[PDB]
Parts: structure tokens; C-alpha cells; sequence
RNA sequence: GAGUGGUGGCCACUAUUAUUGGGCCUAAAGCGGCCGUAGCCGGGCCCGUAAGUCCCUGGCGAAAUCCCACGGCUCAACCGUGGG
RNA sequence: CCCGGGUAGUCCUGGCUGUAAAGGAUGCGGGCUAGGUGUCGGGCGAGCUUCGAGCUCGCCCGGUGCCGUAGGGAAGCCGUUAA
């Protein structure tokens, strides 16, 4: 059993093959933040549930 | 679009000028308000907010 | 939409959320009901005055105050003039629709080619049937009662 | 012009989740509208719901977390059995005590599981999983 | 109305000419040494009744479910298809 | 063994060329798992030899259409190959591809490299009521997937049921280690075509379910392999 | 206004977008003059250099990659690239760079910064395929659907892009290291500036 | 396989009758357009009745037929005893 | 078909006929689902003005076009004026 990604913006799971990412937060450093394909075509903002930082 | 939608208009208290009255009236009238006492026209009615022709002292919420 | 043109027009009233009169009001319930009765009898219909209050007197409206004869019911205009025998005999908007109906037919007896009036006279007389058989059903009038284009010139 | 309120909510909700929405507001306000969103916290669908008042028949505030696939009013609103509950959930669930029923019954709104539970019928007014 | 008439105990295949389920049913038939292919149908009858019993209670609530369910499984274990410790699943 | 030394030959002489062949090549990734989700390219066939080595066996390969196509030249015609594979593990792995040349054999290869490359993961379980089990014998609930004109929701189905659906979703489901199914299908089921990337579809949308933690002991939930 | 003086900023003109708007970059709008010209906000985006230098300098310079198209943009993309070590495309991007393996310059970087996405619209495609973080310098009348990281500039005078890429590569440079203080940075505005 | 073929009829195939559960821009299909009678569908809150709805409990809806367990014709078809 | 004439008709008054590619080939009322850009009417704020019922910019409501994201469709394309 291995941990599946969640988005962060959305909370949604991410598929295999969509066109996700995911990056270490630009503000801390430490938080890992996951966008799904919805949410980055969508704009959605993300706020770092470390730093409380919001961005997209 | 606003969830609870809120009145653009404000009720003005007045001063009349060729008496001195004091009134309160609406911002966005559909008559031709009038002084009670002197019988002086204090608001223009328009398309939209009148034209006020006397000194606005307060507007209330 | 509108119930013919089919129109989506959504200019009207916002009202603030309120559950009591403001404070600045300068008249009392008693004084406001001298006002409507005053205005009643000056010949006014009920939205021109409850129009004449909220643009000269400032008061935002009669619906606010608390019925001091009946506290399970608001003020209203309509009320006020019943409780002082003012009230119409009929309703006032379907006394309007009469009123123009019986006009935009004497139109049509000087112009009987006017056939988009005749549309429009046709919408009028519509909209009285439906008032005709909202009143009949909550009983504001009587359940003989029948629109006559004859008989409405009375009414007018 | 508008009929039901509550089929207007789920489907507001759920059209406002395919985008992934945060926040939704529900208007016009009911108490049927109020129990039902209960029922969804209760079982975990929604997040915090709050009534606002407007001079109107009032609004609801709602956060969704996420996690609604698919809410929607059943209509006609068809009584139901306590025997008659596995012909429905085949009908508007992908699996067996996957989604909720939404039922009124004489002891107010609850999930079918929960009628099922208390042995009553009702009527079904609304699924949701 | 029409009064009773003694219908088959066999299904028959959906398609006559499937190249898999004929190449298996030969395979069984060369094995057990069957006479005709109506006897193997047969036992797949049978086979699929218990499934099919054994799905409807598995879904089924009340007094007579249960005692259903316990009559099928002993059944099934005096025939000797399963163990005596075997459950409905 | 023969599957795992065959893919320890692949990486000694396999040279990659992109960022997760290098990724596979250096070790930094060790088991399929890890290359989804996470939004990478999959270019080379070599990744997934190393990776899912059983794909290459001709058990676990299945093709499902051949199909001849003409194009109109003053001359006259020019006539190509479109073949339509599915290749995977019949343990949660599966991959669709398409593949024309002007040879069968040379459609086949390419049609199997894109499938290949096309390979995703799946979830399996069981949600059926006459079921009720624990295990990765079927799809975990019910799912839906179109392509152009054809509809397929797949239901999940008892244990020891077979495969209710047509041929070529039968084949794709075995392939996916699918068992026991039941099927709704709306639209020209004949265009092969359509139909097999309408099942890909409706399996791979197990991943777009919202499900509970505690659904995942409910329904027997198993991702990928089992 | 920490990074440089508002006055520099004005004289660079970072602050003046274009005729349009988005809604997208409401937030970032300051105000609309009555000619019809939207101005950005210097403050944000003076916060947003200052997070994307830092997000920058975690990542190996040689994976880092920038992309131009903009003839006046061109120039400040090679400079920051052979500063900071990044890789840079200024000009046309040959299509199949990031996803054709048979392309003689290909190349798989871990983020990609884009001078603007209307412009580098094949680049932000590509990276979009790839799956990597994307961050871009937007104006008013910008879309920021696929964008990770965005920074509120004028994306098409010559003085704010220059201004802006020395700005952002003073600031990776510092972040990482290489350099004590803002101050040990020697190398003058005026060269990122494009030649007229 | 002691059966196997031909012809007519019914159901499935057929989501080509669509309450579950079909379509109406270009393939069959939106009245040329409006107003209105019956019917169908109907905004929010409070209280009362239990008609509809749900639960429980008496009297019913013959037997054969249908499903299950056991027992008797060798097992079976068939019958008998109990439960549904 | 081209050219020179030509009756009914085309026109007005009072009636009948009820037919069109009468086509947005798309029935009507209600709620929801990214944006961008023209134009018409009204209202609000700001800046000019030769003070004009004048000009420019922004916002709300209602009409009328184009491009377009999620999604839809066999596709053409539709996409808050939804198909
Ligand atoms: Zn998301
Ligand atoms: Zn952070
Ligand atoms: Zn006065
Ligand atoms: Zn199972």
C-alpha cells in the first residue's frame, strides 16, 4: 500500500496519467504543493498550509 | 450577484434655504419634494438621484 | 420573465434586511397614520402614497411599524385605510387595468385598423381575467362577478 | 419560474464541485434544504453551513471540501418500504452503502441506512454520493 | 391459464460455435468421459442454481433468508462440495 | 525468471534519452508506481520493459483489430494498416495503442509500442450486492466512459461470473486483471475502435472516484498490482 | 520597494500594462487611469520577485530554463542565462524540444520561466506535456491558467524586462550564495538592456 | 446426436416504444406566431386534521402450479411432510 | 434564356383565402457552470469641455454580435443569447 497524491488547492485525488505537478513551496521550502490538471488549467489559487501563503 | 442585496439610495437630512426647515428626504425621488412649511421645492426628480436645491446637513444610512 | 413580452428586466426595490424602524424616523405610528389618511383623502391611490411618504416625509416605509391593534400583523397602507373605511371597494390594480382597457377600447371604436392595439387591449383584458379569478377565489368579491366590457364604463 | 429549491441546491452544488468550488451559497433558504445539508455533514459530503439572513426566505453559506461526486433531488418523490431499499440503491448508487438516500419519513429526515436502521419507510427526496 | 409443463433441467449454450467454450468442453468431456454435451450442461445447471441461491440470500434479510442460507450450506456439505467449516462466501 | 532477467538485460543495454529513463536507469525510481501521478513523459518503451517485464509475453499481448485503409492517388490506391493492440499485466496494469504501417508486422510493432507507452494503472475490488467479498476480482463500483459514439458503464459482479461484455472489452479486461463484470453499452459497439477506447476509458476513470478511507476495507480496494 | 528604489521602478516602467485587463489579475491591478491604461502594483511585485528568487536558487542551475520570443526580450533571457548558469532559448522555440527525443537540442529542464504566455505559448504547451513548474512574467491582459509561479511586469518594454531580469537574477544569485550581499553584484543594469 | 433440419407465430435481440430508459440546428421529428379552458407542475415561515405515506396488529386473497430441506418410488422426473 | 410591346396584378376602400427555406431548419418559464472584446438604452463615479441633450474612461442592469476555457457532439460547430 503506497500514499497516493492530493491535490492541495482542490483536496481531490490525481489520476495516472493528467497533466499534474507538483513542486516544493516557493515561500518555506519545506511543504510539497500538488496541483491537479483542473486546477491549473482553472487558475485556482493555493495557500501553503505552512507559510499561509497564497498563490497560483 | 451581491448575496444581500442593499439599497444605492440614502435618506438626507436638510436644511431648507428660504426657511431654515429641517427635513428628512429620499435621494432618489419620484415627486417634487416640497417644503411642509414654505412650499419651496428642495429635490429635482430624474431618471435617477435628484438634484438636491438645498444644504444636505447628514445622510443616514 | 415578463408574462408576455417574455423579458427579463430586473430593475425594482432593495430593500435593507430590517426588523425595526430606524431610530431617526421623526414621526410616531399615530402621526404616520393621520399622514396616509390625510393623502387618502387628498385623492391619492396607495403607492402614490406610500410613494409621498418616503420622498418628502422620510419614512422608508409603513411596513415596518408593528400593528398596535393586532401585534400578530405589520402596519400597510391598505389596512390603515380599512380600519379608517378608506379602503377601496375593488382592487386598485385591476381598477387601473379596467380604467385603460375601457380607454384603449373607446381608441378602437375611432380606429378599428389599429390591430396591434387590439393585440395590446386583448393582453389588458388577459391580465383582468386572471385579477378577476384570484379575487373570486379568496373572496374579495363577489363570485357572480363578471368582467363586462359593457358594464365596466359604470365601474369607471 | 422556480418549483423546487432543493433540486436548485444539489444541483448548484454539484455543478459549483465539478469546478471545484470552496464555497457555495444556496438560495431561497428552507429548513428541508437545512436538514439535508445536516444529513451531508453529518455524513461527511460538506464542510461547515451557515444560514444568513436577508429579509427574504434567507441564504446558506456552505463549504465543500471536495468530496461530492455526484447530489441530486429524487422526483417524483416515490414512497418506500423498509423492504423496498435495494431496488433504489441499485437504482442511484454505483455500490451497496455507497452513497446516502436522502428519505423523509414520519420521524423526520435521515439517510436510509439510518431508516433501515430504526425499521421505517418514507419517502425518497433526494441521493447523494 | 395453462396448466403445468415439465421444463428442461439443462440450459442450452447462447452460440453453438464459440472457438473457447468449445475447445474447455472438449477438454471436460475427453477427461470425464461424458456421452453427450446435455450431461455437461447439465452440471453447469446445477452448478449455477447453488450459485444463483447462494447470490439471492446473500442479499436477502428475514427468518426465512437465514434459514435458507443454513439449509443450502448443509446441502452443500452432505453433497461434499465443501468443507465442513465453509461459510456463504 | 525469465521476465526478470530479460528486463536486467534491457537496463545493462539500454542507453535513455529522457528524464525518466534517466530516472529509471541511475535507480532513483524502483517500481512502476512511482511514475504516475506524478505528471512525467513515458517515451520510451524500454521503461516499461524494465518496469512491467511480464508485458512482453504473447499471453499478456492481445491484438484486436486489423483494419485496411485506401488513399485515392491519380495513380491509383494506396492501401495502409491500422492495428489496434492492448498489451499489460493481468494485475492491475493495462495499455491501449494504435499503431499503421505498410505491413501488418510493422503495424503490430508500433501499435504494441504505443500501447506500451500508453500503459496506465487501475483500481480493483468488488462493490457488487450479491457479492459482498473482499477481493481485486472486479472494478471497485460503477464506472462510466464514451468515446465519439460509444457509451460503457461497467457494474461491478459476483465472484465466479464471467466477463459480460463484448469480445474486445473482454479481452481488455482480462488483460487488466479484470475477472467478473456486467456491462451497459450505448452506441456502434462495432467500431472496434471506439469500443476498446471507450472500456480503456471507463477503466481508467476508477481513478476519478472520490472514495472514504473507509471504503478502501469495504470494497476490498487493491491500486495497481495486488 | 526593498529590492530597488519605487523611483527605478517607475523610471523602468514596470508599472504600466496595457489597454485591456483579466480577471485573473484583478487582484494584482492597482488602478486604471482615465485614459484607459491599467497600472500593476510595485509592492506585489516586489514580493513576487523576492519569492521566485528563492524558489529559483533550490533548483540546479543547469536545469532552470528560460524562454523569449520577444525581440526586447531576448537580450535580458541570454544575460540571465549565462549569469546564473540557466539555460536560455531567445527567438523562435523549434517545436519538439522538450518532447521529441530526436531533436538535436533536446532538452528536459525542472522549471521553466516564460517572458510571456501569449508569446511563448508553444513553450508553456510543452511544458505543460512535460509536467514541471512553470513561472511567467504576466501583464494585464495575461491568462494565468497553467501558470505555477506569476510575476505582475510589464512583459513588453525593453527597460522593465531588463530591469526585471537583473532584478531576478541579483536575487538567485543571493539566495544561493555565490554572492555575500545584494551589494557584491557588479555587473550593470544597462547591459540587460537591449541595444536600439 | 435418437435426434437433426425446413416453414409460420410469441419474447429477447430492440435504449427500434424509452416510468426505470430514446430523440426533434444540419440525418424522422418544435405547431408560422401568440393569448388562454380543463389537466399536470407549482415561493418562505407558524399552527390544526391524518386523506395520501410509513410502522405494528386482527379477517382475508381455495387447491394445483413456483422455491427450499427431508423422506418414498434405484437417484431423477413424479409423489408425501414442513417452511416460504 | 436576350430584345420591342403588353392584359391580370402590383396601389386605395370593405371582406374572403390562412399558405412560405413563415429558417436561429433550435418551443416556452426557473436556478447553476472561466474569461475577453465591439455596439444600443438607462443609471452611477471620475476627467475634460467650445458648458452642448457635448467628448473620454470605469462599474451595474437589460438587448444585440464576434472570439474563447471547462464541458457537449458523429462531426460541422455550440459554449451565461448552450446545442
Ligand atoms: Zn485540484
Ligand atoms: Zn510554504
Ligand atoms: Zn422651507
Ligand atoms: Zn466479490
Amino acid at each position: 500500500k503506497f500514499e497516493i497524491p492530493v491535490c492541495t488547492s482542490c483536496g481531490r485525488e490525481i489520476t495516472p496519467r493528467e497533466h499534474a505537478t507538483h513542486f516544493i513551496c516557493p515561500n518555506c521550502g519545506e511543504a510539497v504543493i500538488w496541483r491537479c490538471e483542473s486546477c491549473r488549467v482553472l487558475a485556482k489559487p493555493y495557500k501553503c498550509p505552512n507559510c499561509g501563503w497564497e498563490g497560483p | 450577484k451581491p448575496i444581500i442585496p442593499m439599497p444605492r439610495s440614502r435618506f438626507l437630512r436638510v436644511k431648507c434655504i428660504d426657511c431654515g426647515n429641517e427635513q428628512i428626504v429620499f435621494s432618489h425621488p419620484a415627486t417634487k419634494v416640497r417644503c411642509l412649511i414654505c412650499g419651496a421645492t428642495l429635490v429635482e426628480p430624474t431618471g435617477g438621484k435628484g438634484i438636491v436645491k438645498a444644504k444636505i446637513l447628514e445622510v443616514l444610512e | 420573465a415578463r408574462m408576455h413580452a417574455r423579458k427579463r428586466g430586473k430593475s425594482g426595490s432593495k430593500r435593507p434586511p430590517r426588523t425595526a424602524p430606524p431610530i431617526w424616523v421623526e414621526y410616531t405610528v399615530e402621526e404616520i397614520e393621520n399622514l396616509v389618511v390625510k393623502l387618502r383623502k387628498e385623492g391619492y391611490s396607495t403607492a402614490m402614497i406610500g410613494t409621498i411618504l418616503r420622498d418628502q416625509y422620510g419614512i422608508p416605509s409603513v411596513k415596518l411599524f408593528k400593528d398596535p391593534d393586532n401585534p400578530n400583523r405589520n402596519l400597510t397602507i391598505t389596512r390603515i385605510l380599512e380600519k379608517h373605511g378608506l379602503a377601496p371597494e375593488i382592487p386598485e390594480d385591476l381598477m387601473f387595468l379596467i380604467r385603460r382597457a375601457v380607454n384603449l377600447r373607446k381608441h378602437l371604436e375611432q380606429h378599428p385598423k389599429d390591430l396591434h392595439s387590439m393585440r395590446g387591449l386583448q393582453l389588458i383584458e388577459s391580465k383582468i381575467r386572471r385579477l378577476v379569478k384570484y379575487y373570486k377565489r379568496k373572496g374579495k368579491l363577489p363570485k357572480n362577478w363578471r368582467y363586462d366590457p359593457e358594464t365596466a364604463k359604470l365601474l369607471v | 419560474t422556480l418549483l423546487d429549491p432543493l433540486a436548485n441546491a444539489l444541483s448548484h452544488i454539484t455543478n459549483s464541485e465539478r469546478v471545484g468550488k470552496r464555497e457555495v451559497y444556496i438560495k431561497p433558504a428552507s429548513k428541508l434544504i437545512g436538514e439535508v445539508l445536516r444529513v451531508m455533514q453529518k455524513y461527511g459530503y460538506i464542510g461547515e453551513f451557515e444560514f444568513i439572513d436577508d429579509g427574504r426566505a434567507g441564504v446558506y453559506r456552505v463549504q465543500l471540501l471536495g468530496r461530492i461526486n455526484k447530489a441530486g433531488a429524487i422526483k417524483p418523490r416515490f414512497p418506500v418500504k423498509v423492504s423496498e431499499f435495494e431496488k433504489w440503491e441499485k437504482r442511484f448508487l454505483p455500490a451497496f452503502e455507497f452513497g446516502i438516500l436522502i428519505v423523509s419519513t414520519s420521524q423526520g429526515v435521515m439517510s436510509h441506512k439510518e431508516a433501515i436502521e430504526k425499521g421505517i419507510g418514507g419517502r425518497l427526496i433526494a441521493y447523494v454520493y | 391459464g395453462d396448466p403445468k409443463r415439465q421444463r428442461k433441467k439443462y440450459e442450452t449454450p447462447p452460440h453453438p460455435w464459440i472457438k473457447e467454450r468449445l475447445d474447455r468442453e472438449r477438454v471436460l468431456m475427453d477427461k470425464y468421459e461424458l456421452k453427450n454435451k446435455k450431461e455437461l450442461w447439465k452440471h453447469e445447471t446445477q452448478l449455477k442454481n447453488f450459485r444463483r441461491r447462494a447470490r439471492r440470500l446473500l442479499a436477502a434479510r428475514g427468518k426465512q433468508a437465514e434459514i435458507e442460507r443454513e439449509q443450502l450450506l448443509a446441502r452443500l456439505k452432505r453433497l461434499g462440495l465443501l468443507p465442513e467449516d465453509a461459510v456463504l462466501d | 525468471q525469465e521476465w526478470k532477467e530479460y528486463a536486467k538485460r534491457v537496463l545493462d543495454e539500454w542507453e535513455p534519452k529522457t528524464k525518466l529513463g534517466m530516472m529509471v536507469k541511475e535507480g532513483q525510481i524502483t517500481d512502476i508506481h512511482e511514475i504516475f501521478r506524478r505528471g512525467y513523459q513515458i517515451k520510451e518503451p524500454e521503461i516499461i520493459d524494465v518496469l512491467l517485464p511480464e508485458v512482453n509475453a504473447r499471453e499478456n499481448q492481445e491484438v484486436l483489430d486489423i483494419a485496411l485503409t485506401v488513399r485515392m492517388t491519380d495513380s491509383g490506391r494506396r492501401v495502409r494498416f491500422r492495428v489496434l493492440a492492448a498489451v499489460g499485466n493481468r494485475d492491475g496494469y493495462v495499455g491501449l495503442g494504435i499503431g499503421h504501417g505498410k505491413e501488418v508486422g510493422i503495424a503490430i510493432r508500433k501499435a504494441i509500442n504505443y500501447a506500451k507507452l500508453n500503459i496506465i494503472e487501475i483500481k480493483r475490488g468488488c462493490g457488487s450486492w450479491e457479492c459482498r467479498c473482499r477481493r481485486p476480482h472486479s472494478v471497485p463500483f460503477a464506472v462510466e466512459g464514451k468515446e465519439g459514439s460509444v457509451r460503457v458503464r461497467l457494474i461491478p459482479g459476483p465472484r465466479g461470473l464471467g466477463l459480460v461484455i463484448g469480445d474486445v472489452g473482454k479481452k481488455i479486461l482480462r488483460l487488466a486483471g479484470v475477472q467478473d463484470v456486467w456491462s451497459q453499452t450505448f452506441g456502434e459497439t462495432r467500431t472496434t475502435v471506439n469500443f476498446a477506447k471507450a472500456v480503456f476509458n471507463a477503466l481508467y476513470n476508477t481513478n476519478r472516484v472520490a472514495i472514504s478511507p473507509e471504503m478502501i476495507e469495504r470494497y476490498g480496494i487493491v491500486v495497481g498490482r495486488a | 520597494e526593498y529590492l530597488v528604489p519605487l523611483d527605478q521602478y517607475l523610471a523602468a516602467g514596470v508599472h504600466i500594462g496595457t489597454q485591456q485587463k483579466t480577471k485573473d489579475m484583478k487582484k494584482f491591478i492597482y488602478r486604471v487611469r482615465q485614459d484607459g491604461l491599467y497600472v500593476l502594483d510595485v509592492r506585489k511585485t516586489d514580493e513576487r520577485l523576492k519569492v521566485a528568487g528563492k524558489f529559483l536558487a533550490k533548483f540546479e542551475p543547469q536545469s532552470i530554463l528560460a524562454v523569449s520570443v520577444r525581440l526586447y526580450g531576448q537580450k535580458p533571457v541570454k544575460k540571465f542565462g549565462e549569469v546564473t548558469g540557466a539555460r536560455a532559448i531567445p527567438g523562435r522555440f523549434l517545436p519538439g524540444t522538450m518532447t521529441n527525443p530526436a531533436v538535436k537540442n533536446f532538452f528536459e529542464p525542472d522549471v521553466l520561466i516564460v517572458t510571456d504566455p501569449r508569446a511563448d505559448h508553444q513553450a508553456m504547451r510543452e511544458a505543460v506535456e512535460i509536467g514541471i513548474p512553470i513561472v511567467a512574467l504576466v501583464d494585464t491582459e495575461n491568462l494565468l491558467s497553467y501558470v505555477d509561479l506569476a510575476i505582475p511586469t510589464n512583459n513588453k518594454g525593453r527597460k522593465a524586462l531588463a530591469l526585471i531580469y537583473w532584478i531576478l537574477a541579483r536575487e538567485i544569485l543571493y539566495n544561493r550564495g555565490e554572492i555575500q550581499s545584494r551589494e557584491d553584484f557588479k555587473i550593470p543594469v544597462e547591459e540587460f538592456e537591449m541595444k536600439i
